[PDB]
DNA sequence: CCAGAAATTGGCACGAAAATTGCAATAAATACAA
DNA sequence: TTGTATTTATTGCAATTTTCGTGCCAATTTCTGG
């Protein structure tokens, strides 16, 4: 994972009920991105005609 | 809308070791047996109609 | 005359049979064809002839 | 530029070769009782 | 010593139709002079 820095206190009810709340330095600095990967196929077949 | 349709082959071909080996398609070849619990009573002992049957 | 039998015997095994190869699926039938004679005594098959035009 | 004069193609016919089907029950070798 | 009933072993001809290649010609596309 990644190291935060963190604060434990109520914000204006935002992390109510284990809600959290982000920064948005954290997403621009892309410390939470990921890559995915998908694979897709065509196959061409044999037939009568 | 619509799919295309195949045909099962009856001979298939291949090349195995540079030399064309030739069989049938196992899948499809036709093949009968006969039933031993009907044809085991071919005994005398039973009527002369069910043995000639 | 390769397997020593009739021409009807042929004929008769070699219809709506399908035969399976690295290249495609054919039909028995199709390996048979007419020729046209070719200078210094060879022959061409028309299937041949129809594939170079 | 345009009109009169030359190649092109598919139908039709010819002989010849090839694919198709109507013939549907037979005959020879082998084992057992007198 | 033999005559009969059983078990396998038989997958080919001869008409007959269909198709093969190829030449002749009539209705369409290109070649050439005032």
């Amino acid at each position: 994972g990644q190291n935060m820095r963190v604060a434990f206190m109520p914000w204006n009810g935002y992390n109510f009920e284990d809600s959290i709340l982000v920064s948005e330095r954290v997403v621009q600095e892309d410390r939470f991105t990921t890559i995915h990967i998908q694979e897709l196929a065509c196959v061409s077949r044999d037939t009568k005609l | 809308t619509g799919e295309p349709e195949y045909v099962i082959p009856d001979v298939l071909v291949r090349k195995h070791n540079g030399h064309w080996t030739v069989e049938l398609n196992s899948d499809s070849i036709p093949r009968l047996q006969i039933n031993q619990h009907y044809a085991s009573m071919c005994n005398n002992a039973r009527n002369d109609g069910d043995s000639q049957f | 005359q390769a397997v020593e039998m009739h021409e009807s015997t042929i004929s008769r095994v070699t219809t709506q049979k399908y035969l399976h190869s690295p290249r495609g699926i054919f039909e028995l039938k199709y390996f048979f064809s007419s020729h046209v004679n070719t200078e210094g005594g060879g022959e061409a098959s028309s299937t041949a002839i129809r594939a170079l035009v």
